[PDB]
């Protein structure tokens, strides 16, 4: 792993809100820097601390604070947020104040979705859809296909699990989920991925097979009022046994 | 600074050779590479200064020059597609990254079988050389399989309104 850790994993909020972004640097180093990266921006340089100090500037808007605690790890505040400030953050750690002979490591980072309501969260829907007869018959495989659908945002990350085991092999998914209501701002988002398995081997019944979605969806820390359930971070998953 | 090609694409199992020019004065500035993988973070590479440098990563070559350099997968596959960054890095702004290079890799498909099939439809066996309001499509993604050493073209049609046109002689069953 990337040594540098990061909170929170997700993150939603109601535009104009204050969120405070924890990193724990490689321990072992002096300098934490924070990058931020939207689509129509790339990876952009934020700020670096050295030591407890304030070192490299960048482009923290005036909204943005920065700080390394006494023990390197660092915070980052992001004040009255922007549906423009829906990016994914990124801290990152180094040995020495300069990154030039000693390297940077970045974390995992956070995603930071900013939105106008948070009625606009949605769990997904997920189907599993068995292969059809025909590509038996032509192709002598089998091609399993699932649909996760209906979410917002698109913290969605889709797993393949056959006989109990988790397969990485054989799998296939989009890297951009499709958008449902291309025109609408805040539209639901819609994933397929494919496992294609031998044709003997699903027309085994003793396997079985379980396409996993997991969801970033909203804290147990928000108001929720809704009469439907609400959109938290959860696993929403379909199995599908071997038809003979 | 530097700069390097926006996009390339090279094959599955060959060396791939990520160029990158600096004939701005690269210094005591050390030539600096990081990637980006599909839905992921920035990871560091490889990272030289007057000599080619070796690690588990990657090679770099570097110009006698040094005016370019050159990022070398020793050996790419489909998890190698990534975003490559050039960067410079030598004393105490400047902690920044570029453009990059959209590295993308396409597997050997020996025998492409083009058919749509009824699953929702799925479209799938078909050649790199093809690529895709009311119906959702999917983007073409590739899967390759352990054991069988086959990897595999496909991509996905749904509607709610049926399977309708979504590609050379493909196969459409009663
Ligand atoms: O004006 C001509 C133009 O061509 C260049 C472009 O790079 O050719 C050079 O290419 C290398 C840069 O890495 C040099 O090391 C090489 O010696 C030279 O042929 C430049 O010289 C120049 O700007």
């Amino acid at each position: 792993d990337s040594g540098v850790t990061q909170t929170p994993k997700h993150l939603i909020t109601a535009t104009g809100q204050r969120v405070t972004l924890r990193c724990s640097p490689r321990s072992g180093d002096l300098s934490v820097y924070w990058y931020q990266q939207s689509l129509d921006q790339g990876l952009q340089f934020l700020i670096q601390y050295y030591n407890g100090e304030e070192r490299a500037k960048g482009n923290i808007l005036e909204r943005f604070s920065a700080q390394q605690f006494p023990d390197l790890h660092s915070e980052l505040n992001l004040s009255s947020l922007e549906l423009g400030d829906s990016a994914l953050y990124f801290c990152a750690s180094s040995v020495a104040v300069s990154a030039g002979t000693y390297e940077q490591y970045f974390g995992p980072g956070t995603r930071l979705t900013v939105t106008e309501d948070l009625k606009n969260v949605f769990p997904p829907e997920v189907a599993v859809f068995e292969p059809s007869e025909a590509e038996i018959s032509h192709t002598q495989k089998a091609t399993l296909v699932c649909l996760a659908t209906g979410f917002y945002p698109d913290h969605v990350e889709l797993s393949w699990w056959v006989n109990g085991k988790e397969v990485h092999s054989g799998v296939c998914t989009d890297p951009q989920p499709l958008k449902e209501q291309p025109a609408l701002n805040d539209s639901r988002y819609a994933l397929s991925s494919r496992l294609r398995v031998s044709a003997t081997f699903w027309q085994n019944p003793r396997n079985h097979f379980r396409c996993q979605v997991q969801f970033y969806g909203l804290s147990e820390n928000d108001e929720w009022t809704q009469d439907r359930a609400k959109p938290v971070t959860q696993i929403v998953s379909a199995e599908a046994w071997g038809r003979a | 600074k530097t700069t390097q090609p926006n996009s390339m694409e090279s094959n599955e199992e060959e060396p791939v050779h990520l160029p990158c020019n600096h004939s701005t004065i690269s210094g005591t500035d050390y030539i600096h590479w990081y990637r980006q993988l599909p839905s992921q973070g920035p990871e560091y590479v490889i990272h030289g200064l007057t000599s080619n440098v070796n690690n588990r990563m990657a090679s770099l070559a570097i110009a006698e020059d040094r005016k370019s350099s050159t990022l070398i997968l020793h050996r790419a596959t489909l998890r190698d597609a990534a975003v490559y960054y050039c960067i410079l890095r030598d004393g105490r702004d400047g902690l920044t990254f570029g453009k990059g290079t959209h590295l993308i890799i396409q597997p050997y498909i020996q025998n492409p079988d083009p058919a749509v099939y009824q699953l929702v439809c799925l479209f799938t066996d078909f050649d790199s050389q093809t690529n895709v309001s009311d119906v959702y499509i999917t983007d073409k993604c590739v899967l390759d399989m352990r054991s069988m050493d086959f990897k595999s073209n496909s991509a996905v049609a749904w509607s709610n309104k049926a399977c309708a046109n979504a590609p050379e002689d493909t196969f459409f069953p009663s």
